[PDB]
């Protein structure tokens, strides 16, 4: 979903 | 290891040390938690964590030239301790861990607030357990009552013109970590509105002018999620 892609981008930012 | 050195740290941390003796112990432990394997972190364990959290509580309870450095060095030890699953699990098992991370969000000690906010943000996006955002908000509420401030005010203070770009980015990153993982539309809309009312509306105008890609990434997440939510409300 668009929200789940967003969450993935947040995770990538934290890594 | 050695394994014996983990037990030695615990005994030292329980010994009543203060000031630069304490900082020197914390600095050595911070290196060991970073350099040793996860197996060593497991040997240090829940009891080692509990010894760190007891000191951090004491530092708050006694209002010390070294207080701020000792609090931040503890946060650095937590950052290393939590860089693996066992550490995360063990921190979430504590009664006071999350609250003490939230109390570390002091914008007058910006590099400590950055470290704590990042740890909190990472808890919020964990697949499991779910809804760590709720536990963070519970602790922000408790801190608000204890400090006599509105609960999101420390995050807003971190976004003020004047603060470092790294602190601004960590503040908006935690805002996004509180909102975006929540499944309940009306809760997302509510929290967003609470932040806007406290002053995020004005602040965002200033943030959009900043030429920093890490900021732009967080603004993008924030704006898109907002747009989707308001779409879903119609
Ligand atoms: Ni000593």
């Amino acid at each position: 979903t668009p929200r789940s892609a967003r969450l993935e981008r947040m995770a990538q930012a934290l890594a | 290891g050695s394994e014996f050195s983990a037990m030695m740290y615990i005994q030292e941390l329980r010994s009543g040390l203060r000031d630069m003796h304490l900082l020197s112990c914390l600095e050595s432990l911070r290196v060991s938690l970073n350099n040793n394997p996860v197996s060593w972190v497991q040997t240090f364990g829940a009891e080692g964590l509990a010894s760190l959290l007891d000191i951090l509580k004491r530092l708050h309870d006694e209002k010390g030239n070294y207080d701020s450095r000792n609090q931040h060095e503890i946060i650095r030890c937590l950052k290393a301790f939590m860089n693996n699953k066992f550490g995360i699990k063990t921190m979430l098992e504590t009664e006071e861990g999350i609250l003490l991370l939230v109390r570390a969000m002091d914008p007058a000690v910006p590099n400590m607030m950055i470290d704590a906010a990042k740890l909190l943000s990472a808890l919020c996006i964990l697949p499991q357990p779910e809804d760590m955002n709720e536990r963070v908000l519970e602790a922000m509420t408790e801190r608000a009552e204890m400090d006599e401030v509105e609960r999101f005010q420390p995050l807003l203070d971190g976004l003020k013109s004047g603060t470092s770009i790294a602190l601004k980015v960590g503040c908006l990153q935690l805002i996004n970590a509180l909102i975006t993982p929540a499944e309940e539309l009306d809760f997302r809309v509510h929290i967003r509105s609470e932040l806007m009312r406290l002053g995020l509306h004005q602040v965002l105008q200033e943030l959009r002018e900043i030429e920093n890609e890490d900021m732009k990434v967080q603004l993008c997440v924030f704006d898109e999620q907002g747009d989707e939510d308001f779409f879903d409300l119609k």
